RNA sequence: UGCGAAAGCAGUUGAAGACAAGUGCUUGUCGUUCGUUAUAAAUGGCCUCG
């Protein structure tokens, strides 16, 4: 998953209504016909300004324009394609508004102006869906009345939901039919939530519920598949159609810093469980599923972007991972300019895999049993290894064994307890701070052997040993998670034999052949020639490193006088072998006539 | 919420005294000859013969009084010797309980105690209203004393009275007709044989005399005696060797007649009863009927088990009663009772409990006696040293696995065990077998094995599985090249796969992989692929080398084929494997010694932190939900979120399995559930004042990040293996063959 | 009781293919040119031969019909969908029309041109239209009920025109391939006379297949080259062969395990089968005595034995047709006999496959040892000249090597006293020296191949 | 026998009692015990129902 960077698409006027950003995308209205995974073409209404139509790609270009004055407001915009009494038409409906005092409803129909209709709107025009198939247009009104109109905006059908001042209003289809659910809220921060399906009355109430605790002033709420989410005080909860019951609650840390004003918030949905959430110019690509933050992009040329559209991907019938999102960014300046801006999103595989180290949400041994059978302090410690004066190994020593009650200068499976990484990695820290030169504690010959010492400290540890062959032999046998650049930088500077013995069983044991090979080759040709002038002066596995080796070389870069010698050697080697086998499976493994002389 | 109920039955009881020969079975067929009364360790089974169905079980937990008394049964009788479906049980303690079949139990069942002072009840039998007891008391042999038993009315009790008494009592045996005694004595050793109602037959002679001359020059395995057998008249009496004679004397004038066919010793000889017939039966594996008259055989050969012991069940002789044992099984002593209809000899009755194979030996299990030690068998001064070492292993030593594998199959919820080159479908609902199988090659059930024979190893199943959707069956093999040879040393390890419809009830072999990963290389863990990748026919192997081989059933090639591999050729060898697929199929979690891995399944190999280094080697790595991650290692186990990466419990399994197990049986232990949580399960020595045979099992309940125990219970007994079952239960079998349930 | 367990003892197209065992050769007078199968049961195929066409009974593989009434060289045998018809060339332009199984009456006889008429070949989807190619490099299509004039002459060949085919779902389309390397493709609902385009195969043409609606596979030269009419353009080349690609055949929808199959003469003796799903890919091949001119195999719906047929130059005709108690030692190893059971393994003309699993069986058995002990040189030969040449195998290195040890360990002084027996054992020394030598290459292979890699 | 990998790495196989044979002495044995982690070989091979 990634967040692309924002492509400007339009210019957003400057206008008294646009001035108030926190507000901007209230005045910006995005189609949901035209605005889906395969449509190149997007409808936006910007209120005061127009209704336009504009193409995406190759390049963003404005393709239609209709002008509106400046004092209306754009409530519900919509537009679709279909067939109309036949030709191949586009109808666009929208609703305007004037000063409160007057509401109207709009449609036009345009050859792919063929007509255009206006009427006057009991009250506000929220949610407006065309059906191209049946030649209807349904508005819902913030009164609570759904009305169904012909093209020529004849009211056919009028419904009352039996609750005014109505809030958030959402259009989906499931199997064919199609369905819209309402919420109107009620005093005591109680909401009517009433779902209803489109078929004598073609509007059919299936639900009808009253939710409590549901504040909207400060709560921000979409929809998808079935799922209502809702963002409030940096908690998501997450509701389940048809009965709107919640299903459960994340908790978001990265917004509950946010003082309650400042910071401009904005939400969508993306995918299944997968949301975009822009907290002012930052934007977080979220997997709901997982409580994983998928993605983070920080748009550091604007001072804020708002979401207004995404197009959403139903990732498990959609092999495609890829869509985009539209919004408005406003620039940092003296005269911020806004802007309309489209962001290409790639959510995923809708996978684990995806979400794996990437949680937005931030030890001690426990028995087994609270209380006639065979059995077969950290920061005291630390404090007291603190205080203790530089370079004295006896208390030192005294006090870590003493106080860990640990027998062995080894680690041993008895010393499980010990084993919190914390106070470990701060041991370390003393020992080097409070010894230095050629005298080392026990401690640390205990802490080699320890199988969680820590990889932060695993670099350069050859290095710290070199000058005690005992500590530096005691690393390479036991010591976890060696670097293995080290180690072949090493192997090939030692001249000690039994150390590049045990080194190679060690890299060999620990290290593929793929990944040994690699870093070999960065070796320098002198070095691998040095080693390989050793050689010719358990071998099996020495062997067996020779002999990767000679492939990181290249039959290019070896040279031949050398390669003669090698080859002798090597034949000697051949037949002290074959030799010897012979000698182990070696060591696995009446005549008619006779004279004889007889004893008296 | 949860709790546990024992579910299944177990083993079938035996008169287990190594004197007592010919009359091991204490099972007893009905007076009407229509049902067949068998008593298990844990419960009493009534089988119809007819229909050869459990008619009615009789379980001592659900009476309190057999709950209480239950020790073992020595014998029943049918009806009541107080007073048409009573029964009365014998225990070797001494309690009389007057029982009832073909209806309802009785919560208040006629309870008696005869009184003994310091003697086992070994023995009872009766011929009209008159009844005697024989009983045990104590160079290590046991001696034995011949009682009288009546019931006496006005004071309601079993009064007890001396009439006879014997000192080392090596081997005895009771005539058919349950009247007569023959036994043998060291006072090297004498056969003497008396009427135990009666003073008629009171007979006695060294074994010298029946002993022949060459068999004295030959080695003691020839003048060892294995079994011996009366006859109803007492005319004559058979006794069998080691070496496999058979050896008939007429005790009128003590004269000799040999019957040589078995090659290794036999094992049980019994008379007919009018005597013109005689049963052998020993290690070939094979029932021979003896025609007297002319010393003609007839054979039954090709039974399951070696003969243990054989008789002739009938007034008329309709039915044989054999013993089988199933030697193959080292861990346990597996007996299987057969009931063959003479007339046509086919399998009137076959019963068995659950038959687990165990990684050791368990309680005194010991092998049978054959004519040389083997790992099948014992010689004969072999026994004394095995018993001793076998008690000194359970006492003194450590590593005390006791673990066994089974297997749960999700379309039927059949329970599978894989038995020594076989599989054994158990069906625990009914608690009755439906099915034995056998998936290898090798000497299995070609003949009987003899001799030197019998230090063969067949091939044996160490790995068996399912796939989730359940049609397919993976099993991993192991074949032990045979020895003194050149390749003795080369184990041979196969995979196989098998298919079946539902209706059908035999695994077909579908494909064979000879030597997967090489040659040499263990299959040490499989793990069936999840429902998300390629439907639930896709499979995991894992060697100790760190080699993983992802396998698929390809439509195209109608068979099993290599679709992915990852080969890192490491040096370092361990046993100590686990392998976790998440249930989107999309990453894999392979634990290699102390070092955990987390490949994506697409490329196949380390993500792109992969790597977790843990403080001991790694026996289980498991996954309670997507979300979290439980791994055991040797010492402790954690719980990880795989979504922060961080522990977030941590308990110490050092002070219970530090080295009592071997490496891999933590997975079998350590079982979860897909909804709920998981279980872990710990099995400590109870010892008071140097640690005891018996044992104590603990189960605690463990939600998903083991923040809370949801219950702790107790068990009396090794629990050998825990399993999730597919519903919300978990099946747990215990060293009892008892496979209890613990669940809501 | 149970009964004995009995002792026991490639890609799927190619397994498909390596049924059409039954091999028949045939010997005609000519080179074969053309050969074709009757679209209708019982599929019976047609042959070109110097001046004669003979009809082949499926079932019985032999002629049932002989049409000898062609004067010059016959260059086609044609039948239409039905089968009932069946059109053939001549060298003097005439081409004459048939009754199936009726050689007697010419119902339809057009002189196309004063030039040689190669191919002739009914309209798959219209019957009545009948199109025929000539060196004239005009391939007019006529009519049947139109003998005196073309219904339409399609023109604009600057060579010769020998490759005619109509493609499936478009009878308009008329697809023409001569020996300028072009590919022309022509719409019959048009005025035509004028390609609609032409395809360039860069050199001469010799057949051209319509495998799909969409798909047109053309060989020519030494390579054969798919075609899509969406794209006009060559999806896929193929050039495996080396003579010049000759005659080209697809057969699709039946029963094998592959869904369709190709089939392309090379003329250097080679007939391949290339699966159109796997982007046209060998998967089998035969090869013949000589240079393959013709080739074809049974329709789809064949209903009985399929048949594979290839044409060579000589005359030579090949069919290739796919057709629509336990022993002596399993007797000794149940009986117990072990030394016999070994006797058996060691006979004349006796599988070695065999002979392994009764060794095999003895070794599992844990019955080596006893088996070799009643032996003598005379009785000990057999089993060490079976060593002798087991050795070389690789799946019987291992049993050898247990085998010979055992009799070693177990006949050392017999081997003192009987010479011949020690000359078996030089040899056998020799022979495993050199499966040593053999092998110690073998590890200087397998590294050096791992350099590389 | 312990550990481990399958390769292997270490460590064991003692004492008493009784019996038999041979000549108090010698040898061999143990359905005898205590302690340690701790060749075989009585001529003797698998049913029938097509």
């Amino acid at each position: 998953p990634s967040l692309s960077q924002p492509f400007r698409l339009a210019t957003l006027p400057k206008i008294a209504s646009l001035s108030n950003f926190s507000l901007q995308a209230d005045y910006v209205q995005v189609a949901d016909g035209t605005f889906n995974e395969s449509t190149n073409n997007i409808t936006l209404g910007i209120s005061g300004s127009s209704i336009s139509q504009y193409i995406i790609n190759p390049t963003p270009k404005l393709t239609f324009d209709y002008p509106i004055p400046s004092t209306n407001i754009i409530t519900a915009c919509n537009a679709e394609k279909g067939q109309a009494n036949k030709r191949n038409v586009e109808i666009w409906a929208f609703g305007l508004m004037v000063n409160k005092g007057n509401y109207t409803l709009n449609v036009i129909t345009k050859a792919l102006f063929l007509s255009q209709y206006k009427i006057k709107a009991k009250a506000k025009v929220m949610s407006i869906k065309i059906d191209t198939k049946n030649s209807l247009v349904i508005a819902i009104l913030q009164n609570g009345l759904i009305e169904i109109f012909d093209f020529k905006l004849t009211l056919l059908h009028s419904f009352d939901i039996s609750y005014d001042n109505l809030k958030y209003a959402k259009w989906f289809t499931e199997n064919g039919t199609e369905y819209v659910f309402v919420l109107c809220p009620l005093q005591d921060d109680k909401v009517c939530y009433k779902l209803l399906e489109l078929t004598s009355s073609p509007i059919k109430e299936l639900s009808s519920t009253i939710i409590e605790g549901f504040s909207f002033e400060n709560s921000k709420l979409c929809y998808q598949f079935g799922k209502l989410y809702k963002l409030n005080q940096g908690k998501i909860y997450i509701y389940s159609l048809p009965h709107c019951q919640l299903q459960q609650v994340i908790e978001f840390p990265m917004v509950d810093k946010l003082s309650p004003g400042d910071d401009l918030i904005s939400f969508q949905p993306v995918s299944v469980n997968r949301v975009l959430l822009t907290v002012n110019n930052v934007i977080y690509l979220l997997d709901l599923l997982h409580c994983s933050t998928l993605s983070q992009r920080e748009l550091t040329h604007v001072k804020t972007f708002q979401l207004l559209k995404s197009a959403v991907i139903n990732s498990e019938k959609s092999h495609n991972s890829k869509t985009i999102a539209i919004g408005i960014s406003t620039k940092n300046g003296p005269n911020p300019t806004s802007s309309l801006e489209i962001i290409n999103i790639d959510v995923g595989t809708n996978t684990l895999k995806d979400s794996l180290g990437k949680s937005f949400q931030v030890v001690i041994l426990k028995p087994l049993f609270d209380d006639r059978v065979k059995c077969n302090h950290c920061n005291e410690v630390i404090e007291k290894l603190s205080a203790l004066q530089d370079n004295d190994i006896t208390s030192f020593d005294d006090i870590f064994f003493k106080e860990l009650k640990i027998k062995e200068e080894h680690y041993t499976e008895k010393d499980r307890y010990i084993s919190d990484p914390g106070f470990l990695n701060k041991v370390l820290d003393l020992i080097f701070g409070k010894f230095s030169g050629n005298d080392y504690p026990k401690t640390l010959t205990f802490l080699l052997t320890h199988p969680l010492f820590p990889l932060s400290r695993t670099r350069n540890l050859l290095s710290l040993l070199r000058d005690q062959p005992r500590l530096f032999k005691q690393a390479i046998v036991t010591c976890p998670n060696l670097p293995l650049n080290e180690l072949l930088e090493e192997l090939f500077s030692i001249r000690n034999r039994e150390l590049l013995l045990d080194i190679s069983f060690r890299i060999l044991q620990d290290f593929t052949r793929d990944s040994i090979k690699q870093e070999m080759k960065k070796l320098s040709k002198l070095d691998v020639q040095n080693f390989i002038e050793f050689i010719t002066s358990q071998s099996t596995q020495l062997f067996q490193l020779l002999s990767l080796v000679l492939d990181s070389i290249g039959l290019f870069s070896l040279e031949g006088a050398l390669l003669e010698n090698l080859t002798l050697y090597i034949d000697k080697q051949v037949e002290i072998a074959e030799r010897n086998t012979e000698l182990w499976n070696l060591i696995d493994t009446l005549p008619t006539y006779t004279m004889e002389y007889l004893d008296i | 919420q949860y709790k546990l109920s024992v579910v299944s039955g177990g083993k079938p009881a035996l008169n287990n005294l190594s004197s007592v020969t010919g009359n091991k079975n204490i099972a007893r067929l009905s007076q009407d000859q229509r049902n067949y009364i068998i008593p298990f360790n844990n419960q009493i089974k009534v089988y119809s013969v007819e229909t050869r169905q459990c008619v009615k079980t009789l379980k001592f937990a659900n009476n309190s009084l057999l709950s209480g008394i239950f020790e073992s049964i020595v014998k029943i009788l049918l009806g009541d010797i107080t007073v048409a479906h009573l029964i009365t049980v014998f225990t070797n303690n001494g309690h009389v309980i007057v029982l009832n079949y073909k209806g309802k139990l009785v919560e208040s069942p006629k309870h008696f105690k005869i009184s003994l002072a310091d003697e086992k009840l070994a023995n009872v039998f009766h011929s009209e209203g008159n009844y005697r007891i024989l009983t045990t008391f104590k160079n290590s042999l046991q001696s034995y004393r011949l009682y009288a038993l009546t019931f006496d009315d006005a004071k309601k009790q079993f009064e007890v009275a001396h009439q006879a008494e014997w000192h080392n009592v090596i081997l005895s045996n009771i005539s058919s007709n349950g009247k007569l005694l023959a036994h043998m004595c060291k006072d090297h050793k004498s056969i003497s044989v008396v009427s135990l109602f009666d003073d008629s037959v009171n007979l006695s002679f060294p074994l010298g005399s029946i002993l022949s001359s060459q068999t004295q020059s030959l080695s003691y395995n020839t003048r060892y005696v294995s079994s011996m057998a009366i006859d109803n008249m007492g005319q004559q009496l058979a006794v069998g060797f080691a070496s496999g004679v058979i050896s008939i004397v007429s005790l009128a004038d003590l004269q000799i007649r040999l019957l040589k066919w078995h090659i290794d010793s036999v094992l049980s000889l019994s008379f007919s009863h009018d005597g013109s017939y005689l049963l052998s039966g020993g290690w070939e594996k094979v029932m021979s009927l003896w025609q007297l008259e002319t010393n003609s055989q007839q054979f039954l050969p090709r039974l399951n088990g070696i003969i243990i012991d054989c008789q002739v069940l009938g007034p008329q002789g309709n039915y044989y009663s054999l013993i089988l044992q199933m030697t193959e099984n080292n861990s346990n002593s597996d007996y299987q009772f057969l009931l063959l209809n003479a007339s046509d000899l086919t399998s009137k009755l076959s019963i068995n409990g659950p038959l687990p194979v165990f990684n050791s030996t368990i309680k005194h299990i010991q092998q049978p006696i054959s004519a040389m030690n083997t790992k099948n068998s014992n010689s004969i001064t072999s026994l004394n040293h095995s018993k001793k070492k076998q008690s000194r292993k359970l006492i003194k030593s450590r590593r005390q696995d006791f673990t066994t594998n089974v297997e749960i199959n999700p379309i039927n919820k059949n329970l599978y065990f894989p038995h020594i080159s076989a599989v054994q479908i158990f069906d625990f609902y009914k608690n009755e077998q439906v099915n034995y199988q056998y998936l290898t090659s090798g000497v299995n059930n070609s003949m009987g094995k003899v001799r030197f024979e019998l230090n063969l190893q067949d091939p044996i199943i160490t790995d068996l599985k399912f796939t989730k959707d359940g049609q397919w069956m993976i099993t991993y093999e192991i074949e032990y090249p045979p020895n003194d040879l050149l390749s003795s040393k080369d184990l041979t390890h196969i995979l196989k796969f098998w298919t079946k419809n539902d209706n059908e009830t035999n695994w077909n072999l579908k494909t064979k992989v000879i030597n997967p990963h090489g040659i040499s290389v263990p299959i040490t863990k499989i793990l069936p692929s999840p429902r998300s990748v390629n439907n639930s026919q896709g499979c995991l192997t894992a060697d100790n080398n760190g080699g993983l081989k992802f396998w698929s059933f390809d439509s195209h090639e109608s068979n099993w084929c290599l679709k992915k591999i990852s080969l890192p050729n490491f040096n370092h060898f361990s046993n100590s494997v686990s392998l976790a697929w998440s249930q989107d199929g999309s990453l894999i979690f392979h634990g290699f010694d102390d070092k955990l891995q987390i490949l994506d399944f697409d490329t196949f190999k380390k993500f792109e932190v992969s790597e977790f280094t843990l403080d001991s080697e790694i026996q289980t790595v498991k996954l309670i939900n997507d979300t979290n991650l439980i791994v055991a290692t040797r010492t402790t186990l954690n719980a990880i979120n795989l979504l922060r990466g961080q522990v977030i419990n941590s308990f110490d399994l050092y002070p219970f399995v530090n080295g009592v197990y071997k490496n891999g049986h933590m997975d079998r232990l350590i079982t979860c559930d897909e909804r709920t949580g998981n279980i872990a399960l710990v099995i400590n020595q109870q010892l008071t004042d140097v640690p005891t045979i018996n044992y104590k099992s603990r189960i605690i309940i463990f939600d998903s990040d083991l923040s809370t125990k949801l219950g702790n219970f107790t068990h009396h007994e090794y629990i050998s293996w825990i399993g999730w079952n597919y519903d919300t239960d978990f099946i747990f079998l215990d060293i009892e063959s008892t496979l209890g349930v613990v669940g809501t | 009781s149970t009964a004995r367990p009995r002792i026991i003892t490639t890609t799927p197209e190619q397994r498909y293919w390596r049924q059409y065992t039954s091999a028949q050769l045939v010997k005609e007078h000519n080179s074969v040119t053309h050969i074709s199968f009757n679209p209708q049961h019982p599929h019976d195929f047609a042959v070109t031969s110097s001046t004669r066409v003979q009809i082949f009974s499926s079932r019985t593989r032999q002629v049932i019909k002989t049409f000898s009434r062609f004067k010059d060289v016959v260059y086609s045998a044609s039948f239409r969908s039905d089968g009932k018809l069946l059109c053939a060339g001549d060298a003097t332009g005439l081409v004459s029309v048939y009754d199936s199984y009726n050689p007697r009456t010419i119902l339809l006889s057009i002189n196309a041109s004063t030039h040689p008429t190669h191919v002739t070949k009914f309209h798959t989807q219209d019957n009545k239209i009948l199109a025929t190619a000539s060196d004239d490099r005009v391939t007019r299509l006529w009519d049947i009920s139109n003998a005196y004039e073309p219904q339409l002459e399609l023109t604009g060949a600057t060579d010769y025109v020998r490759t005619l085919s109509f493609i499936p779902a478009a009878p308009h389309l008329v697809a023409t391939g001569s020996y300028d390397g072009l590919i022309r493709l022509y719409d019959t609902r048009s005025s035509g006379s004028t390609p609609i385009y032409s395809l360039n195969h860069d050199q001469p043409v010799e057949n051209v297949i319509a495998v799909s609606p969409t798909q047109i596979v053309s060989c020519g030269g030494n390579n054969f080259k798919v075609w899509d009419l969406t794209s006009n353009k060559k999806l896929y080349e193929r050039g495996n062969f080396n003579k010049a690609v000759t005659c080209l055949d697809y057969v699709e929808n039946f029963d094998s395990p592959m869904q369709s199959a190709l089939i392309a003469s090379s003329l250097d003796g080679h007939v391949k089968v290339f699966d159109p799903l796997d982007n046209f890919q060998v998967k089998f091949g035969w090869k013949f005595s000589g240079p393959v001119l013709s080739c074809a195999v049974s329709p789809s719906t064949a209903q009985g034995n399929r048949h594979l047929v290839a044409g060579l130059s000589s005359g030579l005709l090949a069919i290739r047709t796919k057709k629509k108690r336990m022993r002596a030692f399993e007797r000794n190893i149940n009986q117990f006999k072990w030394s016999e059971a070994l006797d058996n393994a060691f006979v004349p003309g006796m599988a070695k496959e065999l002979t392994l699993t009764v060794l095999q069986e003895l070794r599992k058995r844990g019955k080596v040892r006893v088996a070799l002990y009643g032996r003598d040189e005379s009785t000990l030969e057999p089993l060490l000249n079976w060593c002798l040449k087991g050795i070389e195998d690789v799946r019987s290195a291992s049993i050898v090597a247990d085998w010979v040890a055992v009799v070693l360990e177990l006949y050392g002084n017999t081997l003192e006293s009987s010479p011949v027996l020690q000359e078996l054992m030089i040899d056998l020394k020799t022979k495993v020296r050199h499966e040593i030598h053999k092998s110690k290459e073998a590890q200087r292979i397998e590294g050096m191949l791992q350099l590389l890699t």
